[PDB]
């Protein structure tokens, strides 16, 4: 006529760890991690990323031509680029403020662009046409980027450069140019025929003057010489102006936009899907009400905190046999 | 006690009751029910507590020790757990154990063997914390001394 004492051993498996015992299994934990995520990069609320597949974000905006067909958009939610996006700047140099710009374009709501410098209309006592290399090879020829022009002297005279652009759209205007440093002085004074030539370029925002190293760098894509890519946001009232007597690779192509508080960029072979999600990651997206995560240091918009801990497991109940 | 029940049902504890009339288990209500409710509460505070400072490297090497900080809390307060637990399955033991004292035999291993005989209202008498040493004394003195 006995009455016993006991307890519970659960059907529950997952095992947690303590100061005596590590290993130990019990019946019941919770996890404040999340190891698993839908293994996709999705839309974010209903916005696509934007995805470069064989190009970097800097051969993209600046139209290198093995970024011809890609993609395009008025808007994206982030900004994903591959393992294998090796398409940057084909013509060897610096892009400046590089990181800075990425940071501007991960997020967008509306995205414009226009050629802000017609190619037939704006350079008619410099050369437009002669600005190829084998550097930015496209269908088997020279070429270049679709964004900027090359100006070479048209003569054996290079004259005085100045072009204006007000910023009538209703945004930020992107603007993009370059700075063309060749590798000898009889490389100098070919293109631009002017030894003496500087840069010039300002804003209400932006004030800088550029002279050009001549100077034989290694050979990069058969380069000796260099190009710096620089960039600014010209505001909706305001005005900006160019100018050069050489060396300058002008705007053709700009981007009028308005930002978002920025996603990131993500980097990843992980392929798009039509899906959507809250929480966006490298690997994948995650659905979690969870506090944190060990999945990837890189999260995007709202997410649990990243960690680098194995695991982590609390115990709700006893241990069993 | 040497293991657990595959078939408690209802709740982490309680007892399984083999009587003259029938036999399996059954659990307890208040010391399951302030057991979560002091767990739960416990499962918050450690948690919440974690946050970060105003008290009034880059992140990697705050990172590291923010974890080595954490996980540690989780060791402790699992550790303060297992042995929580394992705290009420003796008080459950000994709460019956000084109620029936010499009226049932302790075999151990939570079991008890009644010298009387133990029959439901006697038995959740026992639960409600009322049960009768003097109801039941002589029905198991003779049953007990026959033994010895
Ligand atoms: C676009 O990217 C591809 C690969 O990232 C470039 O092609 C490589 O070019 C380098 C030197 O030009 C060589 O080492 C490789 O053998 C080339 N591979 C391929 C696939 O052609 C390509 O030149 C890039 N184009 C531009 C203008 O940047
Ligand atoms: C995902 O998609 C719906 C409908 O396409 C969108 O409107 C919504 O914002 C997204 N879901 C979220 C944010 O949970
Ligand atoms: C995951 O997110 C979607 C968003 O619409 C939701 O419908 C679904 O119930 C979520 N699942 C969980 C585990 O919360």
């Amino acid at each position: 006529d006995t009455l016993c004492i006991g307890y519970h051993a659960n059907n529950s498996t997952d095992t947690v760890d303590t100061v005596l015992e590590k290993n130990v299994t019990v019946t019941h934990s919770v996890n404040l991690l999340e190891d698993k995520h839908n293994g996709k990069l999705c839309k974010l609320r209903g916005v696509a990323p934007l995805h470069l597949g064989k190009c970097n974000i800097a051969g993209w905006i600046l139209g290198n031509p093995e970024c011809e067909s890609l993609s395009t958009a008025s808007s994206w939610s982030y900004i994903v680029e591959t393992s294998s996006s090796d398409n940057g700047t084909c013509y060897p140099g610096d892009f400046i403020d590089y990181e800075e710009l990425r940071e501007q374009l991960s997020s967008v709501s509306s995205f414009e662009r226009f050629e802000i410098f017609p190619k037939t209309s704006s350079w008619p006592n410099h050369d437009s046409n002669k600005g190829v290399t084998a550097a930015c090879p496209h269908a088997g020829a020279k070429s270049f980027y679709k964004n900027l022009i090359w100006l070479v002297k048209k003569g054996n005279s290079y004259p005085k450069l100045s072009k204006s652009y007000i910023n009538d759209k209703g945004k930020e205007v992107l603007v993009l140019w370059g700075i063309h440093h060749p590798s000898t002085s009889a490389d100098q004074q070919s293109l631009y025929q002017n030894a003496d030539a500087y840069v010039f370029v300002g804003s209400s925002r932006y004030s800088k003057k550029f002279k050009p190293e001549i100077a034989i760098r290694p050979k990069v894509r058969d380069q000796e010489g260099r190009m710096n890519y620089y960039w600014t946001l010209v505001e909706p009232g305001d005005k900006i102006t160019f100018e050069a007597t050489g060396n300058l690779v002008v705007p053709r192509y700009a981007f009028a936009m308005e930002r978002n508080a920025g996603s990131g960029i993500i980097i990843s072979d992980t392929p798009v899907h039509d899906c959507n999600t809250t929480c966006q990651t490298p690997k994948g997206a995650i659905n979690t009400s969870l506090p944190f995560q060990n999945i990837h240091p890189i999260t995007i918009g709202k997410c649990p905190k990243y960690v680098k801990s194995t695991k982590l497991r609390l115990a709700t109940g006893l241990r069993n046999v | 006690i040497e293991g657990g029940w595959t078939g408690m049902v209802d709740g982490w504890y309680g007892y399984h009751h083999q009587n003259e009339q029938g036999s399996g288990y059954a659990a307890d209500l208040k010391s399951t029910q302030n057991a979560i409710d002091e767990i739960t509460n416990k499962v918050n505070s450690v948690i919440e507590k974690m946050n970060t400072q105003f008290t009034a490297k880059v992140d990697d090497g705050f990172l590291d020790i923010w974890t080595y900080n954490a996980e540690l809390l989780v060791l402790l307060e699992n550790e303060r757990t297992l042995d929580y637990h394992d705290s009420n399955v003796k008080n459950l033991y000994e709460k019956v154990r000084s109620q029936l004292k010499n009226n049932a035999k302790e075999i151990g291993n939570g079991c008890f063997e009644f010298y009387h005989k133990c029959d439901n209202t006697c038995m959740e008498s026992v639960k409600n914390g009322t049960y009768d040493y003097p109801k039941y004394s002589e029905e198991a003195k003779l049953n007990r001394e026959e033994i010895d």
